[PDB]
């Protein structure tokens, strides 16, 4: 799906906050709440906006990209939200 | 990195035996460790490298009122395992003793292999529960091997023991086992003996010699669970990479079993995956739910089929979970070797975390509950007495399995986002 | 220069004609002495060339009391080593009194070998530590030769005496030796009995007739030792050249053995390399360290696979050492001789200053001083009394191996800098 742009300039935003958020937990094992907990909240409900926007773009019909849907769809756990 | 495999008391010791003999066929390797001349696969986790091809295995092999490793000794495979590292009662206590006077040579004996590779990932130990010699040595290396590498995981192929109920102290040593288990072990495969002879009634006449054969059953499991580490492949290419996914929370870490072709002595992905979910496969003996379940297939599996093969099981739903985690099923396959048979070109096995094996603790807890009142078989032997007067660590147990026993119930309910 | 070997007392002498045998079929020599007809090789140093190709080894055979003596005498080589020079206690006073009274005889075929010889570079001894005749004798000889032949240097293929402890004053004689071999030895070989018999046990079944079996070994390391010498080569074609590596501080003069063919009976050098790091080939039985290594592989070696070998044993690091000294390891190569089989054609061997080797030098220290305190055998013979009626050369020669043992664990530290 490298080709089209908008899954593309999104999924990769998906990994790139991601890595931000790895960062952050990488930071401490004491408890971090200097700010962390600011955008890691920010985080969780962001992460939770981009991720259900594909999960709505995912749902050529190739059977890989459909197919795919149904091992997140066997709790719908996003679209039930 | 490599894996130090800490096979210990003579039951474990006969399926380390058997475990590291089906990988010497599997792989290219002779009873003298030798590279095979008849001879693609990464025997660096596995297999320690000596310079003449000698495919020696990282196993710690130990021995306590030894009799089965006499025997170990005396076998055409007794050069293959050369790291020259093995060392000198039917009490979990007695067994526990013994192993505290012994600990800084047989830990001495650990360090050696940890220094000798490049590096170590795991602990994996072939442990026996309610083992006599076995539990309570297992237990107390058990606790030591956290604290000397609290960065390292520990996983326990633990044969959990059940004959239809001889051991007349089985439960006590078992609940003890598994108060260690639960708190200082990172993942544990469950077996039953029991689920195990019932499978070999099932396929064979065999009934009397059933320890002898059943070895046979417990390593085809073993040897398979780690196929996907001991071949290369797209993904789990590393035993943590593989742990994360079969035990969502850390105290449910025990894993259930089960083979598609029982007697793999063409067949579809479509089918080997149903087969699978049907309980004669599986070998292990309210509303009741998996938490996650994983498949790994070796053979002449076609791909285009493999997700349409996960999409058709999505239909049948022969599979029944409704569990606090959000792990659904995933396809995986990993490389048949050459050489050996290639009978049931398509063979599988499953490994998954599922709410039933409460029951099995629970069973044991119910002798052990039943066995405390009466005080039948307290052992008041000296060992039992001096180590444990209050005998309060079988209370200290009994509640941390009780806790055990309720959070897997907990997870079966809708709220498991709250303090199990 | 020529390099003369006075090979002495039984055990040496059983060893130096095992030696001179081996380089007899290896070099194109018979058993009258002359060359054979099939028969490129550098045998000027080890043989002395007769008018009619009779190639004489230059050994010196020293005897003592000879009854078992005459056994050499009366073999197919007899004729071979006909220099003409065989001259007639379980003590090291003994052997050491009895050197002194034969001194000026046994010092003259000395001289006739050195004066015969267009030049004289070093005395290789057959020594044997603790050996009854051979200790004291020897220490004896290895002191005069020194104040004589000062340009000369020295070895000793001691075979440092380990049979899991019979000599009841064997620590006492072997505590002297050292204290003659530390202070009058350019450099020593070391090898062990035990180290040589748990090889005998691997490699083969032989356990009762150690010492016939085990004098191969020794002889196999013995010939290989020299080959560099006794073949052309571009680099250490002198003695000199390869024995400065080896010893990098003059206390520190003892040289540790591996064969990378346990079993001689292709190999890529990364492999033949690799083989001599691995503890199954050494041959010798707080941080501890190499001080320097050396290596010479044997045969059409390929000559690209070294580059890749030596940064290949590199990244290995199966060898760990960071000494005062350098220590890079030095690689070396020589041509595998045309008589003898190409089976295994490729085979190495490795001399290595070690610092493992002073444990080996404590043990026999540490028997001496529990049998010092004893004074269980004090020998009280009247020549061990009237020969030493202070004892004090056992007390001088217990701090001299002291120096030597604290020499060596300060070359473990980082400043040997500072004194040692
Ligand atoms: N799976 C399996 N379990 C065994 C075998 N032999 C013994 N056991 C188990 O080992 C446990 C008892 O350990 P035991 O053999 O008494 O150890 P010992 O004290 O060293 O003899 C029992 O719970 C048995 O189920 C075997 O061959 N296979
Ligand atoms: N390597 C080797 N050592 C030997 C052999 N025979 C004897 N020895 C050693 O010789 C030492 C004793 O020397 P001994 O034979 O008493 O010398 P003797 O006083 O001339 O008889 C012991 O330490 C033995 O280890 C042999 O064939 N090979």
């Amino acid at each position: 799906f490298i080709l089209l742009k908008p899954v593309f300039h999104c999924l990769n935003e998906i990994l790139d906050l991601c890595h931000s958020f790895c960062s952050l937990v990488s930071q401490n094992l004491g408890p971090l709440d200097e700010r962390g907990a600011a955008q890691l909240s920010i985080l969780v409900k962001g992460f939770s906006r981009q991720s259900s926007l594909l999960f709505k773009i995912l749902s050529h019909q190739i059977n890989s990209d459909l197919a795919q849907l149904l091992l997140r769809l066997d709790y719908n756990k996003y679209y039930t939200q | 990195r490599e894996i130090i495999t800490l096979q210990l008391g003579q039951c474990g010791n006969q399926i380390g035996f058997e475990f590291w003999k089906q990988l010497c066929a599997e792989h290219g390797i002779s009873p003298e460790g030798i590279v095979e001349e008849f001879a693609t696969d990464r025997k660096d986790v596995f297999f320690y490298q000596a310079d003449d091809e000698h495919y020696i295995p990282r196993a710690v092999l130990l021995d306590l009122e030894p009799r089965v490793i006499h025997s170990i000794l005396n076998s055409p495979y007794a050069k293959l395992y050369n790291p020259e590292n093995i060392y000198l009662g039917n009490n979990w206590a007695s067994g526990f003793s013994q192993g505290e006077k012994i600990h800084e040579d047989i830990f001495d004996i650990i360090d050696r292999e940890a220094d000798g590779s490049d590096s170590l990932e795991g602990f994996v130990l072939c442990h026996s529960i309610a083992g006599g010699t076995g539990s309570g040595l297992g237990s107390y290396l058990l606790e030591r091997l956290n604290d000397r590498y609290p960065k390292k995981l520990v996983q326990t192929y633990s044969v959990f023991p059940n004959q239809d109920e001889d051991v007349v102290v089985q439960p006590y040593n078992s609940l003890l086992t598994l108060k260690r288990l639960t708190q200082n072990a990172d993942c544990v495969v469950v077996l039953d003996n029991t689920a195990l002879n019932r499978i070999a009634t099932d396929r064979l006449h065999i009934q009397n010699p059933s320890f002898s054969q059943i070895n046979q059953l417990v390593s085809t499991i073993m040897s398979a669970s780690t196929t996907t580490l001991r071949y290369p492949g797209y993904m789990n290419n590393d035993l943590i990479g593989l742990i994360a996914s079969l035990i969502p929370t850390p105290r449910l870490h025990f894993l259930m079993t089960g083979y598609t072709p029982l007697t793999t002595d063409k067949t579809t992905v479509l089918d080997v995956m149903r087969r699978l979910l049907q309980p004669k496969n599986v070998m292990v003996s309210t509303n009741h739910c998996y938490i996650a379940i994983l498949n790994i297939i070796q053979g002449e599996v076609d791909p285009t089929q493999v997700h349409k093969s996960l999409q058709r099981i999505r239909e049948r739903k022969l599979a029944n979970f409704i569990p606090w985690g959000p792990a659904s099923i995933q396809v995986a396959l990993s490389r048949k070797s050459p050489y050996l048979p290639s009978a049931h070109r398509v063979s599988g096995l499953m490994m998954a975390n599922h709410t039933s094996i409460s029951s099995l603790f629970e069973r044991t807890c119910r002798q052990y509950d039943k066995l405390r009142k009466r005080e039948a078989f307290l052992e008041q032997f000296r060992k039992e007495d001096m180590f444990k007067d209050n005998f309060d660590e079988m209370d200290t147990s009994r509640e941390i399995v009780q806790q055990l026993i309720d959070e897997y119930h907990a997870a079966t309910r809708p709220d498991y986002i709250s303090w199990g």
